[PDB]
RNA sequence: AAACUUUCAGCAACGGAUCUCUUGGCUCUCGCAUCGAUGAAGAACGCAGCGAAAUGCGAUACGUAAUGUGAAUUG
RNA sequence: GAGAAGCUCAGACGAGUAGGCAGGCGUGGAGGUUUGUGACGAAGCCUUGGGCGUGAGCCUGGGUCGAACAGCCUCUAGUG
RNA sequence: UUUCAAUGGCCCGUCUUGAAACACGGACCAAGGAGUCUAGCAUCUAUGCGAGUGUUUGGGUGAUGAAAACCCAUCCGCGAAA
RNA sequence: AGCUAAAUAUUGGCGAGAGACCGAUAGCGAACAAGUAGAGUGAUCGAAAGAUGAAAAGAACUUUGAAAAGAGAGUUAAAUAGUACGUGAAAUUGCUGAAAGGGAAGCAUUGGAAAUCAGUCUUACCUGGGUGAGAUCAGUAGUGCGAGACUAUGCAC
């Protein structure tokens, strides 16, 4: 009946986190929060898949990961999904704490590298800036 | 987006806009019983074909091998965080000076080249 | 200059069904993967007939089935049918015999009638698990000119088509060019 | 709708897929279905053969509640 | 001319028809309408019966004559056996029907 | 949201009504809220303006002027206050029209008629 | 332009049902609330039902 | 207003103008071309010249049909008129200039006429009859005129 | 080299396109039934402190009686 | 993984009136959506600057301007 | 972008076998400007149901606020027999 | 020989509610003193024409001029809003600047000359490494049973 097959093929081309251009060929994004590629795919949505990741700017300083909790949850959209907050540690520290958390739990293995990327361009976002007046 | 080459960098002018000043630059297939330039004489303008189309690696890409994509906002802006080594910001023309000067200062922050800063 | 004739050049069949239905999309999706990875010719020709038209893929009834299935050199006892399109009910079969059909869709009365006849019903995904090559499974479809613009298809001199009346009886087309007394005879 | 008619893409095409020879005139060859005896005879005899003739026996005045009578197999 | 595949056509529209279309945008109001000078009736009637009783009738023709629908009123010869004067079934709201006879 | 079938949402109604009521209708249109303390006093939250009505500009450029109003404009929807002027070109003093709802009166032109209007309006006096 | 061109549009009635029980079946999934634009991320359940 | 242009010194400069001149533009246009870039006293005394006779304003470009006279040669051409109308109207323009000139202060020893424009003014419409009941425009070609003098 | 002509640009002209509005029009729906010899519809002539048009009015003339609101009309 | 409507490899081919088909660009209005743009300046207009697309066209810098306007998925037409 | 130099380049649309034609229309610019709607028919496609199919001729929730959405019975149209 | 409500019609009149309609060459001919101006003997024919500004605050006063007007001034957020008034295109025109021109001009390809525009990379991550302070890291180890993961806490200082 429903399935996430069935969910992609509703919000593939028509969805609140779909941002589309028609510039360069018909490009796409997706803006989804437990989408940590920002590609509008279905292996990469978390509209969709039961497991899935994504990696925000945690204020004032961090990232937060966004983990999709068990599927007997799907139903409860509230119970549904999982913050986690890092440490003001270093960056080599958050890397290892995002790969121990997604990849050597065999939650997503295929997300781990996509992760660590958008928590480095977090970061390198967040850190000071040197004003050269 | 390395060695980008344009097969044809005119412009495809209309036939007699040059003469006409009610007829437009933009182009329009002649479709006259008569028309040398359908017919393509030798010495006469060259119409539009699929052949001048630019290879699909570098199609879009500006000379510094970026894609000028349009933000609006903050918003707009976050999008590129990922794509920061193939898309740049370009800011749309009806936003304020104001909200401009955020945009740039986002941009700044993740590395997004912005086209038309300042 | 090349001199080549290009005849038979741009293939006149479906790659893709013309319907939007996502659940058709999905059972595309799987015969593509089952007919690209297996060497049977059953899951290509369901692939197939997945994009084929309403027009092209005709209803079948349970008792047509049936009357297919047991044929008495046919040593069809207890295997599966296979139809890409609706199965419909016959009426004037009054007792239904057990049969396992796998159908793109069903009609109510069809399906009721199946299953109180201690018979089957599945879907292609179902006949997918059940039978991956579609082993020992008989594939049937509709009567496709069983349609009735192909009554009046071909129409012409001594064609014995039907003509596009607007309605019935005498003066309407029952005339001259229609009875030696009037005439010629079509 | 109007969007995905042909006329949309026939802008531009001077003749609007009529020709330039033959145009796109009012009636050439008359109105209706007129003319099925003289020059559309090629078209009658071959595509609606007893159309023009009188066949069979007048009834003055049918009703057809006294002839109603479906049939069951 | 004629050189399309079909029947031939019939369009009855050689009269000025246009100037004598009936539309039915009014549709939803007729039936509001109705049903409000309905509702008014059965309020001034009240406690009186909104419909009529109406005798049960056998429809004239063969393709009808195995139904049952309702008439118009009941014949005299039904009146004087069930005792209901003509001039008193009136009052009481049983319709008369002088041209219908029982055979 | 309006329910009533009486009630007309058309834009282009009911600009023509308001730039075409007749001067009792503007009368009604051009009203003031009281003051904090005539609220309480008079139990009223607003009343059509008058003229000989001590009034404080809230909005514009005259903020915080008070004076009594001298002359209502119906005819242009404006309010003429004292002291509330501007100068021309060769020195003389231009009154400025304010709106009524721009103003809150803080003393009323209190008379026979004004009060049965506060007590048909239910309203201590 | 004429006051008699087709303004309204029939639809099946089994074809109207099948749309209104696919609309109340995709409101039944969070998904697709999201998708369409509906702030649920903090609903206890989905579907939600309150006290009568 | 506007002026076409004042690429110089604002305190330095004097202008005046005039619109809706019921003058023949073309001609106007003439003179204006003719006292571009001289002295203001010089100017006066050309206008003055081209009163009596004695000096003639060159047609350059709006020549067409216009006879030839032995006055053209001191501007090299062949081609040369009297405009009265239209040099008494740029005689009163340039004694509004040099008033305006006065009231500023400048010094009128160097005043020359930096900028002078004319353009053309709505037309005035009128009526004349030709044959065979015929009525056809009779329009008449006013000037806005427009100077500005500085010091040299 | 000037003048002249042509092309472009900047200002100044001619002209009123574009954009945005709209007490207007068009269409649909709902409700109602009321002209006149007791002088209708229409026409003419007049009526205001300063009034030709429109609105209103008729020598009681931008109107009187009566009722309602309650400080204005306005150039 | 690569918007499976996706990704990848290889070969051949390319004139076109009348005409046929497909995919796209642009305009007015409607539904949904974009903590969408905007008096710190929307729309429009000018431009001797820049960028993209084979093209229909689009984005943008600088001036003028003053009050509304747009991207995406559909619907629709007095749409070039 | 302008201009220069070399080479090439006839005025567009239209009827036509054939137009640069000594064939016709066109001085210039702005705005407007021409396959639309309806009663049918034929093919193809999509959807729903299926020996059935078609709720809106009509009636009810109706008063709310309801030209909408929703629900409801007998006929009837087409098909099931020529 | 005759009467009779209801269900039905309604591009006229009156009142009301709306619109996937038109946004001033559109929509009624008429958004404006429109069946008005105007034409014809007459029957009849029949237009064009909306927008300053929030508010006239509609430019006092001086000076030149016979005057119209101009220049100084002044009001306003704006006079690049002055009633010839929202913005203000094109055709066409004037001045200025640049360039070219021996009975056409316009265009296309290539390049020269002149003018003009962008490319800020050596941002950022990281190897080596001089000065510098610092709640000190993994390995350990204690804290829902085996085990991979991690927040917090004492040792490791």
């Amino acid at each position: 009946s429903v399935s996430n097959d069935l969910i992609w093929q509703v919000i593939r081309d028509n969805n609140r986190f779909l941002v589309k251009r028609p510039e360069f060929g018909g490009i796409q994004f997706n803006r989804e929060p437990v989408n940590v590629s920002g590609k509008n795919a279905q292996r990469f949505s978390g509209l969709c898949n039961d497991k899935a990741v994504g990696v925000q700017a945690n204020s004032p300083r961090g990232v937060v990961l966004i983990t999709k909790t068990n599927p007997k949850n799907a139903q409860k959209p509230a119970k549904l999904f999982r913050k986690d907050v890092i440490a003001n540690a270093s960056s080599r520290k958050t890397y290892k704490s995002i790969a121990g958390r997604i990849g050597r739990t065999g939650y997503r293995d295929d997300l781990v590298k996509v992760s660590v990327a958008r928590a480095s361009a977090i970061l390198s976002s967040q850190r000071p800036k040197k004003t050269v007046a | 987006a390395v060695n980008i080459i344009k097969k044809r960098t005119k412009p495809f002018k209309r036939h007699q806009s040059d003469r006409f000043k009610r007829v437009g630059e933009s182009w329009r297939k002649p479709r006259g019983i008569d028309s040398c330039v359908r017919r393509r004489f030798r010495g006469t303008i060259s119409m539009p074909k699929i052949g001048y189309g630019n290879n699909k690696k570098t199609r879009y890409c500006m000379p510094n091998g970026l894609k000028a994509f349009l933000v609006r906002n903050v918003s707009d802006v976050e999008l590129l965080l990922m794509h920061n080594k193939t898309y740049a910001a370009e800011i749309a023309g009806n936003v304020s000076a104001r909200k401009r000067v955020e945009i740039v200062e986002k941009a700044r922050a993740l590395g997004v080249k912005v086209t038309n800063a300042g | 200059g090349i001199d080549i004739e290009r005849h038979h050049v741009r293939k006149s069949q479906r790659s893709k069904p013309a319907s939007e239905n996502v659940y058709l999309k999905l059972l595309v999706k799987l015969y593509r993967f089952l007919a690209r990875r297996t060497d049977s010719r059953f899951n290509k020709a369901i692939l197939k007939r997945l994009f084929q038209s309403k027009t092209n893929r005709p209803p079948i009834s349970i008792s047509k089935i049936a009357a297919l299935t047991s044929r008495k050199s046919a040593s069809l006892e207890g295997k599966t049918t296979v139809i890409v399109g609706t199965v419909t009910d016959d009426e004037r079969l009054l007792t239904v015999p057990k049969l396992s059909v796998a159908a793109l869709r069903f009609t109510k009365s069809a399906r009721a009638r199946i299953l109180k006849a201690g018979g089957e019903v599945l879907t292609l995904d179902q006949l997918a698990l059940r039978a991956p090559t579609g082993s020992n499974t008989v594939l049937l479809r509709g009567k496709k000119h069983a349609r009735e613009a192909y009554r009046h298809f071909g129409f012409g001199p001594h064609k014995h088509k039907a003509p596009y009346v607007r309605s019935e009886g005498r003066k309407f087309e029952r005339a001259r060019g229609r009875r030696k007394s009037r005439a010629f005879k079509v | 709708p109007t969007h995905t008619s042909k006329t949309r893409k026939l802008r531009g095409h001077v003749s609007a897929g009529h020709g330039r020879i033959g145009k796109h005139r009012k009636h050439p060859g008359g109105r209706g279905k007129a003319g099925g005896l003289q020059h559309l005879r090629s078209h009658f005899d071959k595509y609606h053969p007893g159309y023009f003739g009188k066949v069979g026996m007048r009834r003055f005045h049918l009703m057809k509640n006294p002839l109603w009578r479906p049939t069951v197999n | 001319a004629i050189h399309v595949k079909g029947q031939l056509p019939n369009a009855h529209f050689h009269k000025d028809w246009q100037r004598y279309v009936k539309t039915w945008f009014n549709q939803p109001g007729r039936k509001l309408r109705r049903r409000q000078a309905r509702q008014t009736k059965a309020a001034k009637i009240a406690p009186r019966p909104v419909e009529a009783i109406r005798p049960a009738v056998k429809p004239p023709t063969i393709r009808y004559n195995m139904k049952v629908r309702a008439g118009r009123g009941f014949t005299l010869e039904e009146l004087k056996a069930a005792g209901v004067s003509r001039r008193v079934a009136s009052t009481i709201g049983i319709p008369v029907d002088h041209r219908r006879r029982n055979r | 949201m309006k329910f009533s079938r009486d009630v007309t949402s058309s834009r282009r109604k009911q600009r023509k009504a308001h730039f075409g009521a007749p001067s009792s209708v503007r009368r009604v249109l051009m009203s003031a809220p009281l003051s904090k303390e005539l609220r309480e006093q008079y139990k009223i939250r607003s009343l059509p303006v008058r003229r000989d009505d001590q009034i404080t500009v809230i909005r514009g450029s005259n903020k915080g002027r008070e004076g009594k109003i001298t002359s209502v404009y119906r005819k242009k929807f404006l309010l003429l206050i004292e002291r509330v002027t501007r100068e021309k070109a060769n020195g003389a003093s231009a009154p400025v029209g304010i709106d009524a709802s721009k103003v809150v009166i803080t003393k009323l032109h209190l008379d026979k008629d004004r009060k049965d209007l506060i007590v048909r309006k239910g309203g201590k006096v | 332009t004429k006051t008699w061109r087709k303004w309204h549009v029939k639809v099946n009635q089994n074809e109207k049902r099948y749309a209104i029980s696919s609309a109340v079946a995709a409101s039944g999934v969070p998904s697709l609330l999201l998708a369409r634009g509906h702030r649920i991320e903090e609903i206890p359940e989905v579907p939600l039902v309150v006290d009568d | 207003v506007r002026y076409s242009a004042s690429p110089a010194l604002e305190t330095k400069c004097a202008k005046a103008r005039g619109a809706y001149l019921r003058t023949h533009f073309k001609n106007s246009r003439e003179v204006a071309f003719t006292i571009n870039g001289m002295s203001l006293k010089k100017a006066f005394i050309f206008l003055d010249n081209v009163k009596e006779h004695k000096q003639a304003v060159p047609f350059r470009r709006f020549n067409g049909g216009v006879g030839r006279t032995a006055q053209g040669k001191e501007f090299g051409v062949t081609q040369a008129r009297w405009p009265v109308k239209s040099v008494k109207f740029f005689y009163d323009l340039l004694k509004n200039a040099e008033a305006n000139a006065e009231a500023k202060g400048l010094d009128m020893d160097k005043l020359i006429i930096k900028h002078v424009q004319v353009n053309a003014a709505p037309k005035q419409r009128r009526r004349t009859y030709r044959a065979h009941g015929r009525v056809t425009a009779y329009l008449s070609s006013p000037s806005h005129i427009e100077i500005i003098v500085a010091e040299e």
